[PDB]
């Protein structure tokens, strides 16, 4: 019982800790990747277009 | 391999796309150029059987 609650505890800690200094790099890669590779799609298509 | 020929597509079309537009205003200025040769030979020509009808005559 006190062993879970001390765990929950910390486990809060750790998801607080990634979503407010790890999470936020992360989200940065995936969005110039993705979003990236989005707009380079799009500019394909403007090119083909040309 | 999506990801490459989408890169060789946007690579090709801007240069096909550069080189054609580059093509069309050369080929443009090449034919009515080519017009304009024609238009001036068939002058002379005319000059030239002027010049032989009047001396001819």
């Amino acid at each position: 019982m006190s062993i879970f609650i001390g765990q929950l505890i910390g486990f809060a800690v750790i998801a607080f800790i990634i979503v407010k200094w790890v999470v936020p790099p992360v989200r940065t890669l995936m969005r110039n990747q993705q979003e990236a590779v989005r707009a380079a799609l799009a500019e394909s298509a403007e090119a083909a277009k040309k | 391999a999506e990801r490459e020929a989408m890169l060789a597509k946007t690579a090709a079309d801007n240069r096909k796309s550069a080189e054609q537009v580059a093509a069309a205003q050369a080929d443009y200025e090449k034919e009515m150029a080519e017009a304009r040769a024609q238009a001036s030979a068939l002058r002379d020509e005319a000059r030239a059987a002027g010049r032989s009808v009047v001396d001819e005559k």
